[PDB]
């Protein structure tokens, strides 16, 4: 690298983390989307 | 998933129950039961744990990816019970140890613990909390195990009187201390006892029932605020049932009595150990303490479990102590 | 000094003690077991670690689940696990084991052998390379050198 | 010549046609069907009771020398009443040939070992046992050879589910691997890939 | 608007490989092996 | 054509008879095996010193899957699910819908790093260069959920191994 | 290659054969790690005329 | 551009975030929340639209083979800017 | 999927001129060894016509002194254009079966050794995009071969 | 013509039942040889119990191929029972021991899920 250095992008980590797991910074999977079925809010005041 | 749970599946290791637990001593002999069938029917189990985590490993198999999580905790940081029940929806507390330590008596494990996780609970926002007690729990015998267990019943009653107090008798199973306790008296002679066995009535109950009750406790809408028994279906003569033990483990039977004051300081010479005592003062106390009738308490038969009687799965806790047998003679109910 | 200072050296010398001397019994039950010969290869040389190219179940302290795990094959992997004496650690290598991979909806496969035995590092590829598997053998010895056995059982 | 397309080779499919109406003659009996693919595979298709009797005359002809059994499987086709079809690759290298036969059968009619024939057929039938439930009469010692012990089920046939009905997982409780009905955390995902427009036109069925 | 450049052998081709078996023979013969085992023992029985 | 590897008739003549009962009695022939071994403790060993030496790879090696993107930062996948059918192993799953601005992006894309056999099908069938098997092979975990990578994951990936999944593709995009 | 003329013939005629010279480590005769770039070649189907597909 | 949650956690760029009753939580106590800090949608926004000289102008996203297919992108609307439909990028008319 | 790496063909020269004198050093150790030799030899004895019979095929063939070898009786690929020997074995044993092997491990060395000498040049996979995918340089400027790098790999 | 089938081994039920009876002599000889040698934690009545349920099962069948089928089986399985190919594993997945019961009434059924 010191030879032919890496393109340059603004996106690119700065600073390189070696392997994190059994750390507390860990990676833990979980799903990415939005709820899709909204369910019904019953009204908050009496009818009666 | 937004109103507590919703139950989806087929109640298979891949479903979701809609159970998230936090079981607080899950590591020990009565907790790795009770994950077990958490996680068998799809549970979120949250388990704290003061060892090390590879104390741990036999709980991982027992839930599908992500239902089985560890945390650390200190029973005397109210901090860390707080991060382990605070998204949860029911609580079981499983704390217990047969033994005093330097830093641990029986006045923290049974009653300022309990207490402890019972009052982090309730302002944490969780409906369900299951405490274990004992069937012989009461403050006026010579075991300060069992004394312990009255102070912290009455305290986890008043700090979440909605709780569920589960009293059971001596449980038996594959890593239980009680039938293994009446087999390992082979390195030193026969079989010392209180009196011969007389005058001592056990009402032993299967750890699978003991298990299987908590989790219907969970379940049942109609056990907030309410006591129960577990009690076996037999009751029988401390004697007779030693005996059973040694004819199905294959072991010469000599008992000998021993008097009540000899029988301490033995149990005083088994406790200078570092480790796990083989026997102590205590130990001895509460197996010569005669398993209480309260039948003003609902039991097994309330939450749908029938008590496996001790004759047909007393094998295969012995098996491994083996180097056609009568079953032991048993109290009429009269 | 203290007490955990004293009782943190003795945890020390025999958690340098388990990682200098990991032995392992290889359960070879497909491709990813080439690999694995691969590590004690000359160019890898796994005993140069104190790893002994293969170790007699009743003498490992690691098991490495290296290749498919079938139903039929499920009973005897748990019960070479029960007579492992103890300590004793489980490394799953490749995807097979990890999660069943490439077979994981077959009716004759085990998705992952962590349903069998608990797993203490998973090592991802198909195969990994000899070099990913050496990786996650030394990341199995930093693993033990956390270990803090004698401080949990003084504080208990 | 065209660089990407399958050179033919016509010597070796006039020969095998040759053949096949050699075999269709010597064993009117039992073949029903005789067929050369255009890639030069010749396939003779005979009645089930005709499964020793051609291929002993195969095996030992002295225009057949047929002496290797090169595979030996079923196929399952639900939508025919005889499900199963049973499909012998047998190699000559006196002639350097090789030749397929097949055969049918349903659930429950057997089919006649030719292990007599070929030894090499006795753990394939056991295979086709195993994997399709096809019963080989007569053969020395018939058993499943690649599925679990008491495995329920034949899994190689059509209407078998991929993932099949059961897991094992191991029960802390009862202390062993305990057989379930299978739950998968993510169902597998059917894709429907044909297209909606004929490729070949040369296989085109009669409406 | 170069040329075609892909993986190649040189102009020439590469040199010969060898593959038959190459086992030298070493030693002496049997007679002068065993002359010399038996002188051995002469010597020492002297 | 075909040779003969063991149909060679032993000489009878005494010279060779004697040649044999030399190498009965004195063991010659076992001692050539030891100086074949012997030859080898005077040998260089191949053994390299890891992990401060590495074993030499090549541009194409399939390693940790990445999500990848274009020099002005937006992501190079818009959610075209090709990488998903072709996944022998089926462990990629896509979801997508119009992002806020209009652009079609995914809202999941996970990888059961468990499932996927590492083939690099999905990196041969994106259009537009967005997931890719970086040179990456040492992310052993110590828990098997730490292996089902989500999109996060995936784009810190990007982020984290681009400098070299360039030069690898610069390397090499010329022979795909 | 770094070993001395003396273990060089020690290790020659313990085998028995000149190992010098097929020497089983790799030193600086293998390709160099980065090539200069490609320019691979089109197949016969890359033609403007006569190309129909119905005929290949 | 990581939006924070009443509770604390970090919103990612698709919008998700755990509820405040949600058990889910429960698996970043002790661990953390994986979320990619450059949202696309931000940094492309960032971009300077091209000026070209007309109507119809081609994208291949940049660096030829390592870009995305070649797109022609049509500019006679003269309300918007034409967007490439893959990669983001955007073109107006000169004056027209 | 793709054509050889410049510099390849040239590390498998520098490889296979090495490694006939690796099989000679095992054979140094194996082949003359008489305690590898009493292992082997009149060891699991298999006639031609068992071995015939029990479909057996490869060096289990060939070690019983058939001589079959399906690249030389049923050619496939360019196994034609390249000189060869198959080696056969006089016992059916063990010990035939293992000298069968490393004489072919020499045989391809000697196959490898014409490869690298006629390698032609082209394109290496078939010039029909309705099999083949194209090249992705095309598939990012060619509607057609978008089209069909898009149904080849859904 | 169309019922005209070639049979396994018998030509009809009461040759067929024959084979049925002497597989169960055969399957209720072994429970107790079984329960000694892999060590189970059931009794021997109850290992013949499951086998009178498994033979009970099917008891409705009426053509007498299918019953050499599930004669064949049940010899297999027998034979792997008796050469102790199976392991205690393999022997306990008749009981099911590990999955709760399902309820088959109409409520329990509505209130646990949609199936029926
Ligand atoms: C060169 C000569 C070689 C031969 C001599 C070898 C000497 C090696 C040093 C021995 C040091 C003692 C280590 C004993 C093992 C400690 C251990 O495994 O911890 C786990 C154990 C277990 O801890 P635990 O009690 O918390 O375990 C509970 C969890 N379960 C229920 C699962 C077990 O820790 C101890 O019990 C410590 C023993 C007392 C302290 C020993 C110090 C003795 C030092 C002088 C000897
Ligand atoms: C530091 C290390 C310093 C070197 C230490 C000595 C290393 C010697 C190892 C042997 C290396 C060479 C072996 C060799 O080439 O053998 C080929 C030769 C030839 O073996 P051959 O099998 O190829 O053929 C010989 C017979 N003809 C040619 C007719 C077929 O082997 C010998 O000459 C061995 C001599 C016999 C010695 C053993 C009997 C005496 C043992 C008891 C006394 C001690
Ligand atoms: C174990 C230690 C023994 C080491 C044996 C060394 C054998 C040896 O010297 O081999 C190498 C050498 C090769 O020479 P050569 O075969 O002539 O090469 C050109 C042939 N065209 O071979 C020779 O030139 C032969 C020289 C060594 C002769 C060894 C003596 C004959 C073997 C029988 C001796 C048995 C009695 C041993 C007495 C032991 C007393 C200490
Ligand atoms: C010994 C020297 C010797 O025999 O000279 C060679 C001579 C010529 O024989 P040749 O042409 O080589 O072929 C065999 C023909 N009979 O050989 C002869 O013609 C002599 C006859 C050959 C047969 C001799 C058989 C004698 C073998 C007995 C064992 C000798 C070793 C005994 C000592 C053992 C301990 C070392
Ligand atoms: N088993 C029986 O026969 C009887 C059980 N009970 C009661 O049930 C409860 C659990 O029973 P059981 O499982 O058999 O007992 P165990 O000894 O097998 O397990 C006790 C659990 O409590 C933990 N524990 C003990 N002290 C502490 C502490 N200071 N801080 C944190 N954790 C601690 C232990 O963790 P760790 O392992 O890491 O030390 C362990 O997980 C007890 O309260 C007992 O009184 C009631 C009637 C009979
Ligand atoms: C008095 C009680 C008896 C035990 C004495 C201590 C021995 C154990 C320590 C060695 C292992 C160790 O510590 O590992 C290697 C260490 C570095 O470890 P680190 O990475 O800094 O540790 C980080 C913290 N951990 C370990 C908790 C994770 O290397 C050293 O510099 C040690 C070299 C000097 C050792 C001298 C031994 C002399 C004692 C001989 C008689 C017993
Ligand atoms: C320790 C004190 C006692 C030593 C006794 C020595 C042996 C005395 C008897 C003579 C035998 C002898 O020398 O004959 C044997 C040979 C004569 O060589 P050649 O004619 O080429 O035989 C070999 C025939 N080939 C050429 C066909 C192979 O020996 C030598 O070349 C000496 C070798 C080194 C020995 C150490
Ligand atoms: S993970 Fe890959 S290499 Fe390993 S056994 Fe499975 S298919 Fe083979
Ligand atoms: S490398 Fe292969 S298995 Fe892995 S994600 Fe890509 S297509 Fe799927
Ligand atoms: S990664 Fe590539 S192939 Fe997969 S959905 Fe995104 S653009 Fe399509
Ligand atoms: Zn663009």
């Amino acid at each position: 690298p010191t030879v032919k250095p890496p393109t340059a992008r603004k996106f690119i980590w700065t600073n390189h983390k070696f392997n994190l797991s059994g750390t507390p910074q860990q990676y833990v999977p979980y799903s990415t989307t939005r709820k899709k079925i909204q369910e019904w809010v019953p009204p908050s005041t009496p009818y009666k | 998933l937004h109103h507590a749970v919703i139950p989806h599946g087929k109640g298979g290791r891949s479903s979701v129950s809609g159970i998230v637990a936090t079981v607080f001593g899950a590591t020990g002999f009565l907790g790795r039961y009770v994950v077990n069938h958490l996680g068998r029917m799809g549970s979120q189990v949250i388990v704290p744990h003061r060892c090390e985590p590879y104390d741990t490993m036999h709980l991982r198999p027992m839930g599908d990816l992500g239902q089985i999580i560890f945390m650390d905790w200190n029973g005397r940081d109210k901090d860390s019970i707080r991060r382990a029940v605070e998204h949860s929806s029911v609580v079981i507390n499983l704390v217990g140890r047969e033994w005093e330590t330097q830093n641990f008596d029986f006045e923290d494990v049974f009653v300022k613990i309990p207490q402890a996780i019972a009052q982090v609970s309730k302002e944490a926002g969780v409906e369900k909390f299951i405490h274990i007690s004992h069937l012989n729990a009461d403050i006026k015998s010579s075991s300060k195990y069992l004394r312990s267990k009255a102070v912290g019943e009455k305290e986890v009653r008043e700090t979440f009187p909605e709780a569920t107090i589960i009293k059971p008798a001596e449980i038996f199973g594959r890593e239980d201390r009680f039938l293994n306790y009446f087999a390992n008296i082979r390195w030193f002679g026969g079989v010392p006892l209180i009196s011969l066995g007389k005058k001592t009535v056990k009402q032993p109950v299967y750890i699978v029932d003991v298990t299987k009750g908590i989790i219907n406790a969970i379940k049942d809408p109609d056990a907030r605020g309410k006591t129960f028994a577990f009690v076996g279906p037999s009751r029988y003569l401390l004697f007779d049932l030693v005996q059973y033990v040694f004819a199905v483990a294959h072991r010469p039977f000599l008992p000998y009595p021993l008097p009540h004051f000899a029988y301490r300081w033995i149990g005083r010479l088994f406790e200078i150990s570092p480790f796990e005592p083989w026997t102590t003062r205590d130990k001895v106390e509460r197996i010569h303490t005669t398993d209480k009738i309260l039948p003003h308490l609902p039991g097994l038969e309330d939450l749908g479990v029938e008590a496996t009687p001790l004759e047909l799965k007393a094998i295969e806790v012995l098996r491994r102590h083996r180097t056609d047998v009568q079953p032991a003679k048993t109290i009429p109910t009269s | 000094s203290r007490g955990e200072y004293v009782v943190a050296k003795l945890d020390d010398l025999i958690n340098w003690a388990r990682r200098s001397s990991l032995w392992p019994m290889t359960f070879g039950l497909a491709c990813c077991a080439v690999e694995m010969m691969h590590m004690a290869a000359p160019r890898y040389d796994m005993d140069r670690f104190g790893v002994v190219f293969r170790a007699s179940p009743r003498q490992s302290d690691v098991m490495i689940v290296a290749g498919t795990l079938t139903n039929k094959m499920a009973p005897a992997l748990r019960k070479v696990y029960d007579q492992m004496p103890e300590p004793r650690y489980v490394v799953s290598m490749g995807s097979c084991a990890n999660g069943g991979g490439y077979y994981h909806y077959s009716y004759s496969v085990v998705r992952g052998c962590d349903r069998i035995v608990p797993v203490d590092i998973y090592v991802p590829g198909c195969p990994p390379t000899a070099e990913a598997l050496l990786y996650g053998i030394l990341q199995l010895q930093k693993k033990i050198k956390r270990e803090k056995r004698l401080r949990i059982w003084y504080r208990r | 010549t065209r660089p990407t397309v399958r050179p033919r080779n016509d010597v070796a499919h006039k020969q095998l046609s040759a053949f096949g109406e050699y075999v269709a003659e010597i064993l009117p009996k039992y073949v029903q069907q005789v067929q050369v693919s255009c890639f030069n595979e010749l396939e003779i298709c005979i009645h089930p009771d005709g499964v020793i009797p051609v291929l002993t005359f195969l095996r030992d002809h002295s225009n057949a020398q047929f002496k290797s059994l090169a595979d030996l499987t079923a196929v399952d086709i639900p939508t025919r009443q005889n499900r199963f079809e049973i499909v012998y690759n047998l190699l000559s290298l006196r002639f350097n040939s090789r030749i397929r036969v097949k055969t049918y059968t349903d659930e429950l009619t057997p089919i006649e070992s030719s292990v007599p024939v070929y030894k090499a057929a006795n753990w394939y039938e056991r295979e086709i046992w195993d994997m399709f439930g096809v019963f080989f009469a007569n053969h020395p010692d018939l058993r499943r050879i690649l599925t679990d012990y008491g495995f329920e089920g034949h899994p190689f046939r059509k209407d078998f589910p991929l993932s099949g009905y059961v897991e094992l997982r191991y029960d802390d409780e009862v202390k062993r691997v305990v057989a379930e009905p299978v739950e998968l955390a993510q169902e597998f995902r059917k894709f429907d890939l044909n297209s909606p427009w004929e490729a070949f036109p040369a296989y085109r069925q009669p409406p | 608007a170069s040329k075609v450049k892909q993986d190649m052998p040189p102009v020439g081709g590469y040199g010969p490989i060898d593959y038959k078996r190459n086992l030298p023979r070493r030693g002496l013969s049997g007679y002068s092996m065993f002359a010399v085992g038996i002188g051995a023992l002469l010597f020492g029985y002297w | 054509t075909y040779k003969y590897v063991n149909l060679r008739e032993p000489s009878m003549d005494m010279k060779s008879v004697t040649d044999r009962a030399a190498q009965t009695l004195l063991w010659t022939e076992l001692i050539r095996g030891l100086g074949m071994t012997l030859s080898y403790l005077f040998r260089e060993p191949a053994t390299i010193n890891y992990p401060f030496e590495k074993g030499p790879l090549s541009p194409r090696f399939r390693g940790e899957h990445a999500l990848r993107r274009y020099p002005s930062g937006e992501e190079r996948c818009i959610a075209c699910k090709l990488c998903e059918a072709v996944c022998p192993a089926q462990a990629i799953t896509i979801e997508a819908e119009p992002r806020a601005d209009g652009s079609r992006r995914t809202t999941r894309y996970d990888i059961d790093m468990t499932k996927c056999i590492y083939c690099g099908f999905c990196q041969e069938a994106c259009p537009v260069d967005a997931i890719v098997e970086g040179p990456n092979f040492e992310f052993s975990t110590e828990t098997h959920e730490e292996l089902l990578y989500n999109k996060e994951k995936l784009l810190n990936n990007g982020d984290k191994w681009e400098a070299e999944i360039a030069a690898n593709i610069q390397a090499d995009y010329l022979y795909r | 290659a770094s070993a001395t003329r003396f273990i060089q013939w020690l290790r020659n005629w313990a085998s028995g054969r000149d190992l010098q010279a097929k020497l089983q480590l790799r030193y600086q005769e293998i390709s160099k790690r980065t090539q200069p770039p490609p320019k691979l070649p089109v197949g016969p189907s890359h033609k403007l005329s006569n190309n129909y597909y119905c005929t290949r | 551009g990581v939006r924070t949650s009443p509770t604390g956690e970090k919103v990612t760029h698709t919008g998700q975030v755990y509820d405040d009753g949600d058990y889910r939580k429960v698996r970043f106590v002790g661990r953390q929340k994986e979320v990619n800090e450059n949202f696309a949608i931000d940094l492309i926004a960032e971009q300077p639209v091209s000026q070209v000289g007309s109507r119809v102008i081609s994208c291949d996203g940049g660096g030829g083979a390592l870009g995305h297919p070649r797109v022609y992108i049509n500019l006679d609307k003269e309300t918007k800017t034409g967007t490439c439909g893959y990669c983001g990028l955007q073109f107006r008319q000169q004056h027209h | 999927h793709q054509d050889l790496p410049l510099g390849l063909m040239d590390d498998i020269y520098e490889f296979s001129k090495n490694f006939s004198l690796r099989i000679d050093e095992l054979e140094e150790m194996l082949t003359n060894n008489r305690i590898w030799r009493n292992r082997t030899v009149d060891i699991g004895i298999v006639t031609a016509e068992d071995a015939l019979n029990y479909g057996f095929s490869g060096v289990m063939l060939r070690g019983s002194g058939i001589q079959w070898d399906l690249r030389k009786t049923q050619p496939y690929d360019v196994y034609d254009q390249v000189e060869f020997d198959v080696p056969i074995g006089s016992r059916g044993d063990c010990y035939d079966r293992y000298l069968c092997r490393v004489e072919e491990m020499r045989q391809s060395i000697r196959i490898i050794s014409q490869c690298l000498n006629k390698m032609p040049p082209g394109e290496i996979k078939v010039d029909d995009a309705k099999v083949s995918p194209p090249k992705r340089a095309e598939m990012k400027t060619s509607m057609e071969s978008l089209i069909h790098h898009f149904k080849l790999y859904t | 013509a169309s019922t005209s089938v070639k049979p396994i081994f018998s030509r009809d039920m009461n040759e067929a039942k024959r084979r049925v009876r002497e597989l169960y002599r055969a399957w209720y000889r072994e429970v107790p040889n079984t329960v000694h040698l892999f060590q189970l934690d059931i009794s021997v009545k109850q290992g013949r119990d499951k086998v009178r349920e498994m033979f009970k099962k099917n008891a409705h069948i009426t053509d007498p191929r299918v019953v050499d089928l599930l004669v064949i089986k049940g010899k297999m399985e027998l034979e792997e029972t008796i050469k102790v190919w199976k392991q205690r594993t393999h022997v306990m997945r008749f009981f099911h021991e590990t999955e709760a019961p399902r309820p088959k009434d109409f409520l329990s059924k509505f209130y646990v899920g949609h199936d029926p």
